[PDB]
């Protein structure tokens, strides 16, 4: 400081400066018919 | 709301291919073979 002064660099000119931001809040819904993955349509995987 | 497991529709009819490997015998063409031979000079043929 410099008698009692500091420098400092004030703006003199602006803009506007856009940002886009992407905030995941979903997701695919995902279902799984577990005994058609596991064992399709056969009755001996079925009793298994 | 329930997700019911509605069947699998059920296959109708059956197709099978396989290349059959082997040559086919054609006992046929050599039967059909017009110089057929005299019982004093008969031919012989061995389809293995
Ligand atoms: C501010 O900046 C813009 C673009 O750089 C310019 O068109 C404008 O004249 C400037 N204004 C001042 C006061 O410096």
């Amino acid at each position: 400081s410099v008698g009692g002064l500091y420098e400092i660099k004030i703006p003199t000119n602006f803009t506007i400066v856009g940002q886009e931001e992407f905030i995941q809040t979903n997701s695919p819904k995902v279902t799984i018919d577990c005994s058609l993955f596991v064992c399709s349509n056969y009755a001996a995987c079925h009793d298994l | 709301v329930y997700d019911l497991s509605g069947f699998t529709v059920k296959p109708v009819a059956t197709v099978h291919r396989r290349i059959p490997d082997l040559p086919d015998c054609d006992i046929d063409k050599w039967l059909n073979n017009f110089n057929v031979p005299s019982p004093l000079n008969w031919e012989r043929k061995i389809f293995s």
